[PDB]
């Protein structure tokens, strides 16, 4: 509903995604 | 090899002997497709043969004819089956094609070469060849896209499709302006599967259906081209098991999910599954009963908007948790129902009490009676009604057959997915035949405590 | 009530991300025969 | 005892099978 | 070789059961009511046995 | 010697072992099974329950049965030569002599089979645990098919040998005894479900901790004093999954002997209880609370209502000899329905 | 052995007609009149007593066939062909397009013979299942 | 370049995390499936315990008649339960944050929905976890299939049936008496006893217990004398030993003489496969039965199937069981129905 939810979800997801990206590198 | 000694598999697991034999495997697939098309044709001709002109489809145990009628063949306004000949045509076509696919199947299974990698190079493959697999995947994806576009073409240009929401009752209509807006379509995709939402099962207009098939057609074609002309990235190569059994397991999981989704479509959706053909849903029938007795008792002089039930809730009319005016009783659970025979009486805040008092039509009453008397309840031996009902009505709704059968299928297919995925992992790592007596992992581990 | 929703969403996204990206980290190599 | 047992089970089984079929055609 | 005596006795027993039903001998033997013998012209109710030591005379009526 | 020659002949290694126990077992087993087929095919239950009961009448496998004797017969043994049938085979079948026939011959049959287990065990030289384990099922048959009706009015209320009939016995004991609420039955359920659990989990565990003793994917062919599966690996697995695992094979196999057998015995205690109508029907505290407080409701009270419904409606059809007449105004029911 | 008309007309019915009548009843009526209560309106059933107390009394074959041709309310004061299946409204009730006079008389025969063989069971409801 | 890509990634932080997660040295294994399982089962368990003890009554049938299910509200162990969510809600997602207050949430039966969803998730993850540890320890991977049967049952009574019926209020209550209630109503409205898949389930559990007792008694009977008198014979076995602890031939021989020679198993692998297969298939079928009856394809209906020459109904046992079914039907949820047909 609110932008805050999308903000947090995309934030955590992007963090773990970057962690994984480093691992893949 | 066609023995336990030559392959390692027994006669049961007999079919596993075909894992690395491209030719005979292809033969098996083609022959199987032959069986599918066979059944389609034969059963369609069966349904056409047993069909009776002046009875609804759902009273006659039809599951194939409602699909064709939905597509808009041989249907008059209202859902009347007038012309039963195109059904015969499709049945015949499928049957004969089944002869062709059958011949090809038997050929590649028994007559032709076992390995297609020797004599050929385009139809030959190693399971461990990622590029070839993604190529085949791409091709078939493009095919699926073409099929979606076949539906789109059929609905946009060639006669159209049966619309139960058509202004004037259910009638075949050519979809002039399909929905191409991503907000809407993908609004379906990212929506909850729970009550009042319905995910992708909650699609209630042919504009969104056909537009959705435009999107899925474009997506499948573009994806097909993508996989044909590319190779899997590093992360996918690291994350996946690359073997025949693994691919089988993936397709199994997918088909399980799809089975469940289809069961839910058959059970709740009445747009892609018109109630004129498939019969009413459970929701629709319950609401139809409430509607029916609301009308009966209102005609007997009761002010239904003020009628207090035993509980203190409305006997005929109450409110949904979010305020909407809904039908009372147990069918309060089914207030998310949308039906073409009821929406005329729908307002901004739910059911319009004025229209309920004044503008209820005879055909609506007939619809409610018919649907509440053809609710999707019945025994295994097709005794219509609740479990305590006596033997008189021979009836089980097509919705029940479709939904139950496809739950059965989806379920066992999921089991197969677990089985083959597990065995795929074990065979890839190399211990699917037992634990190595000279390399038992546990013995090389520190004890738990 | 909204803050609770934010909290739960954070938790779910967190563990789901760990699950997905975790199983992407060459899981078939995680076996005693490697 | 082999004969006695095998026939002890099989003979009435066939008798009964015939009977029940015949019942399949009994009308009201 | 052992299919001869069986080809003479197995169909014989099969037909014997068939006849045990078709002739209606089963009804007379086990006292099982025929489709038209559940209710007579005199009794319209279920003919339950009420007397333990006089069940014969009761079943005769 | 004469007896020694008899023993020698009876204990010969045939395709089907006989023995002294065979002298008791085979006749009674044969007669019980045969009586069931005979009854379910030809004999009716019109003069006992007012029901069609055989294939001859139009029953299928599910609705056909050898029904219990007429309530008026009491706990009569109902001999063919008894003072009730007086030799007349037809009247004997009409009374319900086939039920007592099947029950008694079935009982002595069970005795004979258990004695068979003991005898074969002793001859071969094994421990008689099979027979004990089988004492289980015996307790079920004795308590349910003999003790329960003997405690009640007559054999009429004993289970009828048939699918739908057994179903009737079930719903009867629910509606009248609240049998699900009985703790002994709960222990029985624990025993059965626990037994099935143990069967499944042991089978799966052994099958999935197998040693590679061959090259074929068919691991069945690859089977000695060496264990065919890794007990240590299994132990590790279930210890890390469930927190606790077996470590002793002997204790394991005894355990999956013990659980189901105990289940059966306990439920039998319960059934004896019901034979005397000594039920676990109610929780007096909640009945008193509900009597004084019309807003108090639990699933227990809901089930009590359900029982009341069952009892009325079926009472009229299930006990025809009682001539129960319930006007449609006295039948308990909710609104609309 | 039923009533043909209100004038006391009595004609016997052979099992051929009873068979055809039962089949057609189960095919065309026997939802609702699954069992000849009336699921869409339990107030007006096909029980003998309710039939006799109608106006006109549907206690006979001719009256029943008349009802199947042109149905009315229980007081006969209004038509209900737009709500109830009939020959007069077989255009909106297509299931009635394949029924002849013999069919109507067979169905009526069934309806009238049921309370004589099943007694309280006909139009009685779940009470007597 | 074959199937598995055998390679590593050099003591990275994320790799260390993945290593600890997938560690086989942990007392309790915590795979990725465990990364899903542990939080779900913990939330579910906490809410379940707290609610079972202190939760206020719940309006299960949406008719404003709250049912009491907790211990501190007059229940005992047998009658206490977590009451299913309100029929007014149906299949709507009802998280705490969608209610105006926790009190409302408790009134409408939110706890049930929460617990059920979390439990199903965590149990699916439990299944996946069984596979996972099997893979990590170099085992054959089909224990999770065996366990897939019970998961299917739970999913049937907690999710699928509410879906088919249109309300979580029809889901099985989390409690003993509530379970019995569920069973009785189910029998009334689907005649599950006359459903062949339920019969298959009964065959699965009766047969399962039978084969459990049988296998157990056989192996216990043929134990090899390794112990003194009056001492526990279990001491005659040691964990990890390679020598078999019982005479398999003696057992096979006993079983062979009990029935007949070819009725017995010789292959222990076959025997244990059968032991695993019978009840799992039974339960599979019963689970399917519960779900397909969740879409109202009910058990076999033989009500008034036998008629006499005159045309009168001759009752059978199916008619009697139908009488009982009728009793349950007319009596259940006495104030919930306003109309003659129960279609929901
Ligand atoms: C593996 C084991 C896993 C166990 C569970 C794991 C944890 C899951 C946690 C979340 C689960 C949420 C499930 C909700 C499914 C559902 O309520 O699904 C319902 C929806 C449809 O929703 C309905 O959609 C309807 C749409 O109809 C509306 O729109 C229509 C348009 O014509 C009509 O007009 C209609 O009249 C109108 O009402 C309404 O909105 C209803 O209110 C709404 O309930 O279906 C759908 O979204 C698609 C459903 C996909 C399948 C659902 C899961 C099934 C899993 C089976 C596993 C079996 C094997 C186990 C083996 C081990
Ligand atoms: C519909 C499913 C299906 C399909 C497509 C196949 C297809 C195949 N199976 Mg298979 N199989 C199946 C079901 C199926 N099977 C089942 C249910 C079992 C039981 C467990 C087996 C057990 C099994 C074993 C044990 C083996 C196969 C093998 C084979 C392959 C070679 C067949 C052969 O040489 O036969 C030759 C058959 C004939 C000459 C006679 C049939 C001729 C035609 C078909 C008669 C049809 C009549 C006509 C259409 C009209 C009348 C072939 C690809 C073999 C294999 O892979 O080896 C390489 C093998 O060893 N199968
Ligand atoms: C996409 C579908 C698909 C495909 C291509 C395969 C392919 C394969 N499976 Mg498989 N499987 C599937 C779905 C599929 N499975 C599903 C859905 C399940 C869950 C039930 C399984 C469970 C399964 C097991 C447990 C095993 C396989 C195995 C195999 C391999 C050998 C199969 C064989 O010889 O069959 C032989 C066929 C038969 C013996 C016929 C059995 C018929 C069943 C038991 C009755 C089904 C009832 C049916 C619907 C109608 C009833 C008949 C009635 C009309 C009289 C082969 C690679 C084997 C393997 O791993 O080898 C590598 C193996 O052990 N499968
Ligand atoms: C998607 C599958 C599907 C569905 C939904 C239907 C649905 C229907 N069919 Mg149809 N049919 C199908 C497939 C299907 N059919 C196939 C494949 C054939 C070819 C044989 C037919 C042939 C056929 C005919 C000839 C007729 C129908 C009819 C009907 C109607 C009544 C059905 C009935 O009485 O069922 C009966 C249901 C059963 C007997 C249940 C089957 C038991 C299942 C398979 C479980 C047993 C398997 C076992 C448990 C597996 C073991 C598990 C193992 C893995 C461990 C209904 C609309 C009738 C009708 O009215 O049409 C006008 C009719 O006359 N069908
Ligand atoms: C899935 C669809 C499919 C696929 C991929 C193939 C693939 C193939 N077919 Mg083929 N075939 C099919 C369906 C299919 N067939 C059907 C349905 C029939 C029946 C009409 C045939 C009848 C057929 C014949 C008669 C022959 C092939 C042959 C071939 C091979 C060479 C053909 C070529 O390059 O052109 C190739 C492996 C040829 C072959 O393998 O010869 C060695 C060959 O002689 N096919
Ligand atoms: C460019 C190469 C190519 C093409 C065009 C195809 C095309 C096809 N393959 Mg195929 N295949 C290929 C390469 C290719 N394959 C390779 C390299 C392999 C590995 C050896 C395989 C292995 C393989 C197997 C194992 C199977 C197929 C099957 C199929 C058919 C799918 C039918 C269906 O329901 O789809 C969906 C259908 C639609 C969405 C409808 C529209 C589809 C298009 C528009 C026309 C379809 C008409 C007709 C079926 C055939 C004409 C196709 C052709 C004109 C393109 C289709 C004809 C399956 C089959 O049943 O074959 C008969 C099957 O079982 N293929
Ligand atoms: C026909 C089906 C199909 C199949 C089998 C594949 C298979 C594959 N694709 Mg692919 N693809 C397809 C269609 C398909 N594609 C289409 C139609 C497109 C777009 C036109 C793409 C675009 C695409 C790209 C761009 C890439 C692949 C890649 C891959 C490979 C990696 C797969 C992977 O890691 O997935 C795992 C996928 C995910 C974790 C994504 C999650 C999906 C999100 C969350 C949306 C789903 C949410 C939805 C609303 C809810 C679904 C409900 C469900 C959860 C129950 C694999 C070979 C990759 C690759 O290796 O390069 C070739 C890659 O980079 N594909
Ligand atoms: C995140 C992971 C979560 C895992 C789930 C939690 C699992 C908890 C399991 C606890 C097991 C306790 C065992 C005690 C007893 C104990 O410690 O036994 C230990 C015993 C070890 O046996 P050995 O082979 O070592 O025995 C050899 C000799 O000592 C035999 O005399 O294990 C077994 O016998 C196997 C059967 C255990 C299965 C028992 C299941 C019981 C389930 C609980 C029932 C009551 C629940 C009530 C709830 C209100
Ligand atoms: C591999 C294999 C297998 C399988 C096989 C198969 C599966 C096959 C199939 C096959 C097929 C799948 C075939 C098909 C065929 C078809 C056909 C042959 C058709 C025909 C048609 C017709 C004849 C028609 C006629 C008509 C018309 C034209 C129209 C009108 C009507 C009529 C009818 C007249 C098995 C396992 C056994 C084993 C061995 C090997
Ligand atoms: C037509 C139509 C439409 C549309 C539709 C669409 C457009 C769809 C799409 C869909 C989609 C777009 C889907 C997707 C899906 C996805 C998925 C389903 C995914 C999956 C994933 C996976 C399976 C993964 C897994 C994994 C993990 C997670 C871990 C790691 C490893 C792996 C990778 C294995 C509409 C609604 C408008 C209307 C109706 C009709
Ligand atoms: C009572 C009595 C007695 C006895 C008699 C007897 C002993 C009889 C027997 C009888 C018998 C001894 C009978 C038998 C029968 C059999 C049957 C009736 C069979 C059936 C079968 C079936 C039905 C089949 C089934 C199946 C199987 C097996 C599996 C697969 C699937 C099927 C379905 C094919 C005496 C005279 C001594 C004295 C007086 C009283
Ligand atoms: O909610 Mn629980 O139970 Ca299924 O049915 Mn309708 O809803 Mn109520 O009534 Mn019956
Ligand atoms: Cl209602
Ligand atoms: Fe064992």
């Amino acid at each position: 509903l609110l932008a805050a939810a999308l903000a947090l979800v995309a934030v955590v997801f992007a963090v773990v995604l970057a962690l994984f990206a480093a691992w893949a590198a | 090899g066609r023995s336990i000694e030559s392959t390692g598999f027994a006669w049961w697991s007999g079919n596993a002997r075909l894992i690395n034999l491209s030719g005979k495997l292809l033969g098996a697939h083609v022959a199987h497709a032959g069986l599918i098309v066979f059944w389609t044709g034969a059963m369609t001709l069966f349904e056409t043969s047993h069909f009776i002109p002046e009875k609804p489809l759902y009273e006659q145990g039809m599951i194939l004819l409602p699909h064709l009628a939905t597509l808009g063949w041989g249907v008059a306004p209202g859902g009347e089956i007038v012309n039963t000949y195109p059904y015969f045509a499709t049945g015949v076509i499928h049957l004969v094609s089944s002869a062709v696919l059958g011949f090809g199947g038997i050929y590649h299974s028994i007559v032709g070469p076992d390995v297609l990698e020797d004599s050929f190079s385009f139809f030959g493959y190693d399971w461990r060849d990622k590029n070839k697999m993604t190529t085949i995947l791409g091709i078939h994806l493009i095919l699926l896209g073409i099929g979606a576009f076949l539906l789109v073409i059929k609905a946009l240009f060639i006669g159209g499709i049966y619309d139960t929401w058509a202004p004037g009752g259910g009638d075949i209509r050519f979809i002039t302006n399909p929905t191409l807006n991503p907000a809407i379509i993908f609004s379906y995709l990212l929506k909850s599967p729970f009550g009042g939402e319905g995910w992708i099962v909650g699609v209630n207009n042919m504009e969104d259906v056909i537009g959705g098939h435009i999107w899925i057609g474009v997506t499948c074609v573009i994806g097909g081209i993508w996989h044909i002309l590319t190779r899997p990235f590093s992360w996918a190569r690291r994350a996946f098991v690359w073997s025949g059994e693994a691919y089988l397991s993936y397709s199994l999981g997918a088909l399980a999910l799809m089975g469940q989704t289809a069961a839910e479509y058959a059970w709740y959706n009445n747009t892609v599954y018109p109630s004129e053909f498939y019969g009413p849903t459970a929701a629709e029938a319950s609401q139809a009963q409430a509607f029916t007795f609301l009308v009966r008792d209102q005609r007997l002089g009761a002010n239904i908007a003020s009628t207090q039930g035993p509980t203190g809730l409305g006997k005929y009319l109450m409110r949904s948790p979010t305020g909407e005016v809904i039908l009372g009783g147990e069918t309060m659970r089914f207030w998310d129902l949308r039906a073409p025979w009821l929406e005329p009486l729908r307002s901004s805040n739910g059911l319009d009490l004025n229209k309920i008092k004044n503008d209820i039509q005879p055909w609506q009453e007939r619809r409610a009676a018919e649907y509440m008397t053809h609710a999707p309840l019945g025994s295994l031996n097709s005794v219509g009604g609740v479990a305590t009902e006596i033997n008189s009505v021979n009836y089980v709704s097509p919705r029940s057959w479709l939904t139950t059968s496809h739950f059965f299928l989806g379920f066992f297919i999921f089991i197969g997915h677990l089985w083959h995925a597990g065995r795929a992992r074990a065979a890839a790592a190399g211990f699917e035949k037992g634990i190595n007596r000279e390399n038992e992992p546990v013995l090389s581990m520190r004890p738990l405590d | 009530m909204f803050t609770l929703k934010i909290f739960v969403y954070s938790c779910v996204a967190f563990f789901c991300s760990l699950f997905i990206f975790g199983f992407l980290s060459n899981d078939p190599s995680r076996n005693p025969n490697r | 005892f082999r004969w006695l047992a095998i026939h002890g089970l099989a003979i009435p089984t066939v008798f009964f099978f015939g009977a029940i079929t015949a019942m399949q055609f009994i009308q009201r | 070789r052992y299919w001869v005596i069986h080809s003479i006795t197995i169909p014989s027993l099969f037909i014997a059961g068939w006849l045990f039903v078709s002739t209606g001998l089963a009804y007379d033997v086990f006292g099982t009511p025929r489709p038209n013998e559940y209710f007579s012209e005199n009794r319209q109710q279920v003919p339950l046995i009420n007397d333990r030591f006089n069940a014969r005379e009761e079943l005769d009526d | 010697g004469w007896f020694d020659l008899l023993d020698d002949w009876l204990k010969r290694d045939r395709f089907v072992f006989i023995g002294w126990s065979g002298i008791l077992l085979f006749p009674c087993a044969y007669l019980a099974l045969g009586a069931w087929f005979t009854g379910t095919t030809f004999v009716s239950s019109w003069y006992t329950h007012g029901l069609a009961s055989s294939y001859l009448e139009g029953c299928n496998f599910l609705t056909a049965a050898v029904s219990s004797p007429a309530n008026s017969m009491g706990h009569s043994l109902l001999f063919l030569w008894g003072p009730e049938a007086q030799g007349d085979f037809t009247r004997w079948c009409q009374i319900g002599g086939l039920w007592t026939f099947t029950a008694l011959h079935g009982s002595f049959g069970l005795i004979g089979f258990c004695l068979r287990q003991f005898e074969i065990a002793r001859l071969v030289g094994l421990r008689p645990y099979n027979a004990i384990a089988f004492s289980g099922p015996i307790a079920v048959f004795v308590s349910v098919f003999l003790l329960y009706p003997l405690g009640q009015a007559s054999w009429f209320f004993a289970p009828s040998f048939g699918v739908a009939a057994i179903f009737r016995f079930l719903l009867f004991l629910q509606g009248f005894h609240n049998w699900t609420l009985n703790p002994f039955h709960m222990m029985g359920v624990a025993g059965i479900l626990g037994g099935a659990l143990l069967c499944a989990i042991h089978g799966a565990t052994v099958e999935n901790t197998l040693f590679e003793d061959g090259e074929a994917s068919d691991t069945f062919r690859a089977f000695q004093s060496e264990e065919t599966y890794s007990m240590v690996t299994a132990n590790r697995f279930w210890s890390q999954i469930f927190g606790v695992a077996f470590a002793n094979k002997r204790w394991l196999h005894f355990f999956l002997l013990f659980v189901p057998v105990t289940g059966l015995w306990v439920s039998s205690i319960g059934i004896v209880g019901l034979a005397l109508n000594l039920r676990a029907y109610d929780f007096v505290s909640q009945e008193i609370r509900a009597a004084e407080d019309p807003e108090f409701e639990t699933f227990y009270t809901k089930n009590i209502l359900l029982n009341e419904g069952i009892r009325a409606w079926m009472a009229a059809q299930d006990q025809p000899h009682e001539n129960f007449v319930f006007p449609e105004e006295v039948l308990p029911r909710g609104n609309a329905l | 052995e039923v009533a043909k008309d209100t004038n006391g007309g009595i004609l016997n019915i052979a099992p051929e007609q009873l068979k055809r009548g039962k089949r057609l009843f189960n095919s065309h009526c026997s939802s609702c009149h699954v069992g000849g209560i009336t699921k869409t309106n339990p107030n007006i059933g096909l029980d003998l007593e309710s039939l006799s107390l109608a106006t006109p009394p549907r206690n006979n074959l001719d009256a029943l066939v008349d009802y199947m041709k042109n149905p009315t309310t229980y007081d006969g004061s209004e038509s209900i062909a737009q709500i109830h299946p009939s020959i007069a409204s077989s255009d909106i009730f297509p299931k009635m397009r394949d029924l002849s006079e013999d069919d109507l008389y067979a169905i009526a025969a069934h309806i009238l013979t049921q309370p004589q063989i099943q007694a309280e069971k006909w139009g009685g409801g779940k009470i007597y299942y | 370049m074959t199937v598995t890509l055998e390679r590593r990634e050099s003591t990275s932080l994320w790799e260390r995390f993945c290593s600890w997660i997938t560690s086989t040295e942990n007392r309790l294994y915590i795979g990725w499936f465990g990364v899903l399982m542990i939080p779900c089962l913990l939330t579910a368990t906490t809410v379940f315990i707290i609610a079972f003890i202190a939760a206020p009554p719940v309006d299960i049938d949406g008719i404003r008649e709250p049912v009491s299910g907790s211990l501190l509200y007059g229940n005992n162990i047998i009658t206490g339960a977590v009451v299913p969510t309100s029929n007014a809600i149906g299949l709507h997602l009802y998280p705490i944050w969608e209610a105006a207050s926790l009190d409302e949430w408790l009134y409408n039966g939110g706890p049930y929905q929460l617990v059920v969803l979390h439990f199903l998730l965590g149990v699916a993850a439990y299944m996946g976890r069984e596979w996972e540890l099997s893979y990590r320890l170099g085992m054959r991977p089909w224990i999770c299939v065996a366990f897939s049967a019970p998961v299917a049952a739970a999913t049937a009574v907690f999710l699928i049936y509410p879906i088919g019926q249109g309300s979580f209020s029809d889901g099985m209550p989390l409690g003993i008496s509530g379970t019995f209630n569920f069973m009785l109503v189910f029998q009334a409205e689907h005649n599950i006893l006359m459903h062949p898949f339920h019969m298959a389930g009964v065959a699965g559990v009766f047969g399962g217990a039978l084969f459990s007792a049988m296998h157990g008694s056989l192996v216990t009977s043929s134990l090899i004398r390794e112990t003194t008198e009056n001492e526990s014979p279990n001491y005659g076995y040691k964990l990890g030993q390679e020598e078999e602890t019982y005479n398999i031939v003696a057992a096979h021989g006993y079983f062979g003489r009990l029935i007949f020679q070819y009725a017995s198993f010789n292959n222990s692998r076959a025997l244990h496969f059968f032991l695993g297969l019978w009840p799992v298939v039974g339960i599979w079928l019963t689970s399917i039965g519960i779900s397909t009856m969740a879409f109202n394809l009910n058990g076999l209906n033989f009500n008034q199937s036998i008629v006499d020459s005159q045309g009168r109904v001759i009752n059978t046992w199916a008619d009697i069981i139908n009488r009982a079914n009728l009793g349950i039907e007319v009596m259940h949820e006495r104030n919930a129905h306003n109309f003659p047909l129960d279609l929901a």
